[PDB]
């Protein structure tokens, strides 16, 4: 209805040539909503799935505790992190800034 | 139509039906091998999202440069994006071990 | 053809299997391994009407 | 929409079938391929 | 959507852990192609007969 | 090489759930595979802590190995299975202290009683 | 040939004790898998039947 009401947005507009040329454009499986609703759950899961042994159990540990025990992992002492843990979030806040 | 009798409008309309049909086969060609590959990657994501963001990888350059630390995903127009904190040194210093 | 343009060695390149398979390389020198020549034809051996 | 020329399509075989069955499978895989990755992505625990 | 279990953070020096008090196991069936059917053909004879 | 010949870590890569093992047959045009994981179930949620320490003595902390600290005082869980047993030096290990370790005082278990 | 490290040696060990300790090795506790033992074949079992 658009493509009769306003037609083309512009020359060669592909959206309105399907009704012309003879091919549509489906619709993906899922909707907006539906896929943000997996990223968004996804996001959640992420301090306090990332830390043990085993899939099957979940420590909701809040995300600053996680980022410092990934920090401590790859070789960065605790007394480190623990003297620093104030420059270590403005770092990463910057880096996702 | 309009301007030939069958013998010579038949050899003019079955040049655009060849035209035509060598235009289909080369646009399911492609449309075949670009959901090939997008199938093959969209496994990558997958194995991306649990090495990279349920998990820190150990792997380097699997999820981002440097070091990983966290990653996140988030919905992209045709697939995702990630988004992969790494830690990354600087001000390198030589000591004796 | 040699340097000269004399032809000195040739294929048949219907004479058996082996003569298909150096035709379809052009050449008189191929790979070693299994290769799918020609089939025998079967040849009529009379008519019905 | 010229009868003429599906006239003259015929003679080519079963051409629109392959085209459309073609692209109607690669729509299918597209929908796997989408319902496996975010099968796997999805949490099975997970805060608020 | 169907939506995970949802576990709380604490406002502590403590976390929640979910942890499964029952186990199930489960096969996941997988299929992996390693070949396809392979075919060679006399196309002198497909196209010409 | 990753599944039938080893057990996996990789959440995903074999099957759905905690990987333990897999079995390969033959195919009509491939190799079907055949992935055995653990599944849990019936989640609970337990109270935790992220390490204990001695109360008279903070330098002296533990922390869980493949495993939790919950409350019941404390006592060890294995990671994927709620089944409460002692703290031991068989399933803890020394950490240096964190803020976010208890203050233990009373009875402590065997690995802080220095 | 899962068990240890490295890939040239090989133990010739039960199939029910390398479970046990695949297992073991996933975060279940090892007092749990011995009063278990037979909760476990049989899910197992069940899982593959
Ligand atoms: C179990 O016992 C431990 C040990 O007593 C206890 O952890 C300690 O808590 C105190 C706070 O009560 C920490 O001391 C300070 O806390 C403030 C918080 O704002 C920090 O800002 C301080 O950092 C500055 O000073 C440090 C030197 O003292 C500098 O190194 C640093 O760079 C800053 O300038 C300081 O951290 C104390 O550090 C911790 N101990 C450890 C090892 O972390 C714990 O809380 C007790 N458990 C429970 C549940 O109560
Ligand atoms: C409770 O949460 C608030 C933030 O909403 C925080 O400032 C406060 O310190 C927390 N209390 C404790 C005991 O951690
Ligand atoms: C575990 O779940 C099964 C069903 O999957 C049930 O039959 C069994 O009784 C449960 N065991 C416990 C301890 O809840």
């Amino acid at each position: 209805d658009d493509c009769m009401q306003q037609g083309p947005a512009s020359a060669r507009d592909l959206i309105c040539a399907q009704y012309v040329a003879g091919y549509k454009v489906l619709p993906p499986l899922m909707d907006v909503n539906m896929e943000a609703a997996y990223t968004s759950s996804l996001l959640g899961s992420i301090a306090g799935v990332g830390w043990t042994a085993g899939l099957s159990s979940f420590a909701a540990i809040p995300f600053a505790q996680s980022i410092f025990y990934r920090l401590n992992g790859v070789g960065i002492t605790q007394q480190v992190l623990s003297e620093n843990q104030k420059l270590i979030a403005n770092k990463f806040n910057q880096a996702l800034g | 139509i309009q301007r030939l009798d069958p013998p010579e409008q038949d050899a003019q309309i079955d040049r655009l039906i060849n035209g035509r049909l060598t235009t289909l086969n080369a646009f399911v060609a492609q449309q075949l091998v670009r959901s090939e590959s997008a199938a093959l990657s969209a496994q990558l994501a997958k194995d991306k999202v649990n090495e990279c963001v349920k998990a820190q990888s150990k792997r380097s350059g699997f999820c981002g440069q440097g070091t990983h630390i966290v990653s996140f995903v988030v919905n992209a127009p045709n697939g995702l994006y990630f988004m992969h904190v790494g830690y990354y040194p600087s001000n390198h210093i030589e000591v004796v071990s | 053809f040699s340097v000269d343009g004399y032809i000195r060695r040739a294929i048949d390149c219907g004479f058996n299997d082996l003569s298909q398979l150096h035709c379809s390389y052009e050449s008189f020198d191929v790979e070693s391994g299994v290769y799918s020549v020609s089939s025998f034809e079967a040849k009529p051996s009379g008519s019905v009407v | 929409g010229f009868q003429k020329c599906e006239q003259l399509l015929r003679e080519y075989g079963q051409f629109c079938s392959k085209i459309n069955q073609a692209l109607h499978g690669a729509n299918l895989r597209q929908d796997d391929s989408v319902r496996n990755l975010f099968a796997s992505v999805k949490s099975s625990q997970s805060s608020p | 959507f169907n939506h995970p279990i949802q576990v709380d953070q604490l406002n502590s020096s403590y976390f929640k852990l979910s942890i499964p008090t029952n186990f199930s196991f489960g096969v996941t069936q997988e299929y992996i192609q390693t070949t396809i059917q392979k075919v060679t053909v006399d196309c002198k004879q497909y196209v010409c007969n | 090489n990753e599944c039938v010949k080893a057990q996996s870590k990789r959440s995903g890569f074999c099957g759905q759930g905690t990987h333990i093992v897999s079995f390969v047959v033959n195919a009509p045009n491939g190799l079907y595979f055949m992935h055995v994981g653990y599944y849990p179930s019936n989640h609970i949620e337990v109270v935790s802590a992220y390490g204990l320490c001695d109360a008279a003595n903070p330098t002296n902390c533990i922390a869980p190995v493949n495993g939790y600290f919950i409350k019941t005082e404390w006592s060890y869980t294995g990671s994927s299975f709620y089944a409460p047993e002692p703290i031991t030096s068989l399933n803890t290990k020394y950490v240096a202290p964190q803020v976010t370790y208890q203050n233990i005082s009373t009875n402590l278990p065997p690995p802080l009683l220095g």
